[PDB]
């Protein structure tokens, strides 16, 4: 693979893979979404569609599960979440390929994070924004993609933020198919894990400590066979925090949180963290143009493996 | 916020706000309230209120008429007021002006000639009055509904004889004081009604806005800049400054409705705002006191004030870089190589950095030691490994299970030794010898020793799941979970599900089918059971093809006999209710029993060879049976 | 396209290439090698095997010199 | 419904494929079914994603997925089914 130059007229905010790794959707602040495809010939990225989605900066994007179709969901500063289903009959690079499904204009504040649930929960979607409440949108009938019902409205804050311009929200789902449903909320300076009990409603399970500044990213780790789970949080202060979550079977399981590691190696501000599919290597991108990869050592302590510079 | 300075509350409703153009005093006029709202920096309060006694906006006079305030009350006339004539004895009324036959939408005092005022509205006539003296000069606008008319600003820094008009017809009409009844410059501003009109403080640039939600910049000395706000914009107020370049202009975009906020856009970055100053209630009007302070009113009747020199920037808070992973090794790892610009003179197109981490790392390693392709390795180990296993009777079954598990371990060790990775050949040799130890103690029949079978297999599992060897831990979870309880059933099933999702992420679906077919856990992917079952209704009688009588008869015959080949006569190609014999191919008209190929729009069966020949070798596009349509390819 | 600079920090492959030993043992791994080897050397000298105790003490002394006078004068 | 087939009464999709667990009756899948003169190759590739099923065990597959599965195996890919759909 080689780096490719986008057609974006401003900063690219959130970039999210599809399931198969053959498509890249880049949302940017220029009110545009550009979905790319990986051609088998010549091994270079070619643009597939590029259309205007919102009336402001799109700050989050996420692909749906491949069994439900080619669905992306975009959250922006227009207090809306708009879904897009790909129509393959239209020509590429035309602007009419991706058709809007539904607009979930229910947040009084600008929405910061959108995340799809794991595929074994059904087509379930999450929203977090400036209003300070977590919204869950389910398609109870996945037959029609235009029928979204708000199924959970949980207040993640004691009070809404007065300083609306200085805030940042993030969400991360738990991909464990047979553990109970867990959701991570990083509202302003906390981090709360939410579980679904027998009541069918979200409850506070555990709180990740520390986090002296705003949380710019959160990422649950896919634990393939491990007896513990990992949560990676990037902060405005610049500290990577990896939390070792242990689960033992009203909630059906109690969670204990142990701060496994803390890393302030980004001399500045960390904007994104993301595990790989093993839950072993963790990426971390800062505002200095540097990307660091973290792998756990022989002890229970992560160390930096490489630094990627974009000179 | 940080830049918030002044706030208060008002017990009654408000409509508009304007600034007293006076460098000595620090008051404001809020619009039937007309209060000289004075703020003081000592206490940061606007508690100094002088209670001096609709689709309109209040405006204050300029130059020699430094104390005149105009407001509309009866929607038919302009009422002028004086702040000095506010005593009880003094009459608080100035001679009103009334010629509009319809509602008045806008008026504005002039900044160069204090004795001249402008207005407009639904009467389709722009009129000019005189304050030292019915209007003097009247200009017809050809049946265009005036919404806003603003003078050309003087703004004496280190002229005023022209004005423009916005209209419901979407036309911007530049005029002249010395040229009545003849517009100087005519421009088509917006589709639909235009609701905004203002001039740039220094250069002759006009920025408008309407129901289209596109704040378009026009040169009056297809637009210059276009800001697709999307919402119907209602108010624009440029900051008071000397902008030598037109792109360094701070512009206040605001709307009216349930979602109203003070948005201060710099023209250098038309996609990101600079200040998203927000109040607890939707706002109505915003004015600029000076180069720094900007106030507003709201539906909650709070006179809030902000300082733009002490406010966080929206660009700094936005996300700057992102990372995602594609697979285990890191064949696809992304970033964005974007630079942050400024709000003064736009951005080079950002480069998404897709990196082949294993290839780069192998290059750096071979460079460092001079003084492959682990995705293909994952495919090879997913394909060529043996994941699947398939009172004296229990002992014999356990012995046979140990024996063919030893055989599976030997095969896995051999296929690791085929590709020459000794680090897992050693693991499977250890597992094979532990199973042989368990077999010899079953045949022969404080803490456990480290060479105990369960403890050693669990420790190799833990080392595999700490290192990151997905294939080896998943193989151990299939082969040695029921007999040796390694972890909980939830963790094992989650690992198998994640391995199958990982196999689905690559184009390895037959391997995932092999893995799921002989999985000891029956509820790994899906809980509906038979999700690939296709029940059919009969083409002749319409009842469902379940064929329970035939299955019962064949089960009875296979129970009375000793062969399982009688049960191979069961099928869904025949109906028991209507005695349909067989299903015929659409091309060769032969019986069809074991594999078909359904044509979708018409519902016809067919062999692989027949359908493939008809649609590739003969290059045909219709159904062989003949259908009103094209079942192409 | 820009120029990407990659800096490996503490790569395991390079460190394995920079190691001539099969294992990187430490005193924390084997805390009591000296006493056990010395006592078994005494037991070997009580038997008719006087060379095996010298072999085992040479191994122990080689490891002791690796991580860090009756035959002098 | 020239590119996606669903039930007219409720809208639910077709039964899933036994190999890739994608709903059947839908064209333009995210992947390429390269199952077991560029026009004939493209026709074969777009022919591989069709609706194929056995009339003895009633288990559905894509045409390319069934061709690639039965080039190495001889049993139905669904767990719990013993039906030699090849011959
Ligand atoms: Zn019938
Ligand atoms: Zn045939
Ligand atoms: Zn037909
Ligand atoms: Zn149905
Ligand atoms: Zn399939
Ligand atoms: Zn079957
Ligand atoms: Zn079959």
């Amino acid at each position: 693979m080689q780096p490719f130059d986008s057609g974006h007229d401003d900063l690219v905010h959130d970039v999210v893979y599809d399931f198969y790794g053959r498509h890249v959707a880049t949302c940017s602040s220029d009110q545009h979404i550009k979905v790319f495809k990986l051609d088998k010939d010549t091994s270079n990225w070619e643009l597939s569609d590029s259309w205007r989605a919102h009336d402001s900066s799109i700050v989050a994007i996420d692909w749906a599960s491949p069994e439900y179709g080619r669905i992306i969901a975009s959250a922006s500063y227009d207090k809306t979440v708009k879904l897009w289903e790909e129509d393959p009959d239209q020509e590429e690079c035309s602007g009419r390929r991706w058709n809007k499904l539904c607009t979930l204009n229910d947040s009084k504040g600008s929405l910061y994070s959108v995340k799809f649930a794991p595929a074994h929960l059904g087509l379930k979607l999450a929203c977090l924004g400036n209003d300070g409440i977590l919204r869950l949108y389910d398609a109870l009938e996945p037959s029609d993609l235009r029928s979204w019902t708000l199924t959970s409205e949980m207040k993640v804050l004691s009070i809404p933020p007065a300083n609306h311009l200085q805030s940042d929200f993030c969400l991360s789902w738990c991909p464990s198919r047979f553990s109970p449903e867990k959701l991570a909320v990083s509202a302003l300076e906390q981090a709360i894990i939410y579980q679904r009990g027998k009541d069918g409603k979200l409850h506070v399970a555990a709180k990740l400590p520390g986090h002296k500044s705003l949380i710019r990213s959160i990422s649950w780790a896919p634990s393939i066979g491990r007896w513990y789970q990992l949560i990676a949080t990037g902060c405005k202060d610049g500290r990577i925090r990896i939390f070792k979550i242990t689960e033992k079977l009203e909630l059906q399981s109690n969670l204990q949180v142990e701060l496994l590691s803390e890393h302030d190696d980004h001399n500045g501000e960390v904007w994104s963290v993301s595990w790989n599919l093993t839950g072993t290597i963790l990426s971390s991108a800062g505002d200095d143009g540097k990307v660091r990869l973290w792998k756990a050592t022989y002890s229970n302590e992560f160390k930096c493996m490489s630094v990627i510079t974009a000179q | 916020s940080s830049g918030l300075i002044y706030t208060t509350k008002v017990d009654k409703e408000l409509s508009s706000i304007d600034k007293v153009n006076d460098p000595n005093i620090n008051g404001l006029v809020c619009a039937t309230h007309l209060g000289l709202y004075k703020f003081s920096p000592s206490d940061r309060s606007i508690k100094c209120v002088h209670d001096f006694i609709t689709i309109a906006d209040v405006k204050t006079g300029f130059n020699n008429y430094k104390n005149c305030i105009a407001v509309c009350n009866n929607s038919t006339a302009i009422s002028i007021y004086d702040l000095n004539k506010s005593s009880s004895i003094d009459n608080p009324l100035i001679t009103s002006l009334c010629e509009h036959t319809r509602s008045i939408n806008s008026f504005d005092f002039n900044m160069v000639e204090s004795n001249l005022i402008i207005s407009g509205g639904q009467d389709s006539c722009v009129k000019i009055w005189d304050l030292r003296s019915r209007s003097d000069i009247s200009i017809n606008t050809a049946s265009d509904s005036i919404r806003d008319v603003k003078w050309m600003p003087g703004y004496n820094f280190a002229s005023g004889y022209k004005f423009a008009s916005i209209h419901d017809s979407g036309y911007l009409l530049k005029f002249d004081l010395r040229q009545p009844a003849q517009y100087e410059k005519k421009l088509n501003a917006h589709t639909g009604p235009g609701l905004c009109l203002n001039w740039h403080p220094n250069q002759e640039y006009i920025a408008t806005g309407g129901r289209d939600g596109k704040c378009c910049l026009w040169f009056v000395g297809f637009p210059k800049l276009t800001i697709n706000t999307g919402y119907p914009v209602t108010k624009l107020k440029f900051k008071p400054a000397y902008s030598s370049n037109i792109y360094n202009s701070l512009l206040g975009i605001s709307s009216m409705g349930d979602e109203a906020e003070v948005r201060i856009y710099s023209l250098a970055r038309k996609y990101i705002p600079k200040h998203v100053l927000l109040s607890e209630t939707p706002s109505l009007g915003l004015v600029w006191w000076d180069e720094n302070l900007i106030f507003n009113i709201d539906k909650g009747t709070r006179i809030n004030g902000w300082d733009i020199n002490k406010e966080p920037t929206v660009l700094e808070n936005l996300s700057k870089n992102t990372t995602t992973w594609r697979d285990l090794d890191g064949n696809g790892l992304l970033s964005v190589d974007q630079e942050i610009g400024s709000y003064e003179v736009a951005i080079e197109p950002p480069c998404i950095i897709t990196l082949d981490i294993p290839q780069i790392f192998n290059n750096i390693r071979l460079t460092k030691i001079a003084h492959n392709s682990p995705v293909e390795k994952f495919k090879y180990l997913a394909r060529q490994l043996k994941f699947s296993y398939i009172v004296e009777a229990e002992l014999q079954e356990k012995i046979q299970t140990l024996v063919d598990l030893i055989s599976i371990a030997t095969h896995n060790a051999s296929v690791y030794l085929s590709i020459d990775d000794l680090t897992n050949f050693k693991i499977w040799i250890l597992i094979r010898d532990s199973l042989l130890w368990d077999l010899k103690w079953m045949t022969s029949s404080i803490a456990d020793p480290p060479w105990d079978t369960k403890k050693l297999i669990k420790q190799l599992y833990n080392q595999a799941t700490e290192t990151g060897n997905v294939v080896l831990t998943v193989n151990i979870l299939f082969l040695f979970q029921t007999i040796y309880q390694i972890t909980e059933i939830d963790i094992a099933k989650d690992a198998i599900a994640h391995f199958l999702l990982l196999l689905h992420r690559y184009e390895l679906f037959g391997i995932a089918a092999d893995v799921l077919k002989y999985c000891p856990f029956e509820d790994i992917m899906g809980s509906e059971g038979d999700q690939s079952s296709i029940r059919l209704f009969c083409e002749r009688c319409g009842e469902l093809i379940t064929n329970e009588s035939s299955k019962e008869k064949l089960r009875a015959e296979a129970q009375q006999t000793g062969n399982k080949k009688i049960m191979d006569k069961f099928g869904y190609w025949y109906c028991d209710s209507c005695k349909k014999k067989n299903t015929s191919c659409v091309l060769c008209e032969r019986p069809l029993k074991k594999l078909t190929m359904v044509i979708l729009p018409c519902g016809h069966e067919g062999h692989f060879q027949c359908i493939q020949e008809w649609f590739l070798d003969e290059n045909e596009q219709e159904c062989p049976g003949g259908c009103p349509g094209v079942a192409f390819i | 396209m820009p120029d990407i600079k990659v800096e490996l920090l503490h790569d395991d492959i390079i460190e394995a290439y920079e190691q001539e030993d099969l294992l990187h043992l430490e005193v924390s791994d084997i805390p009591k090698f000296q006493t056990y080897i010395y006592q078994y050397s005494k037991l070997l000298f009580r038997w008719g095997l006087p060379l095996e105790r010298v072999k085992i003490l040479k191994v122990s002394t080689d490891f002791r010199s690796s991580y860090s006078s009756p035959y002098n004068g | 419904p020239r590119h996606k087939y669903c039930c007219p009464h409720c809208g639910s999709s077709f039964p899933r494929c036994a190999i890739c667990l994608m709903p059947l009756g839908t064209s333009n899948l995210p992947f390429v079914i390269n199952g077991t003169n560029r026009e004939l190759v493209s026709r074969k590739l777009k022919l591989n994603e069709w609706f194929s099923f056995c009339l003895s065990c009633n288990h559905g597959m894509h045409a390319g997925h069934a061709e690639e599965w039965f080039d190495r195996h001889n049993v139905c890919p669904t767990p719990g089914c013993t039906c030699q759909c090849n011959k």
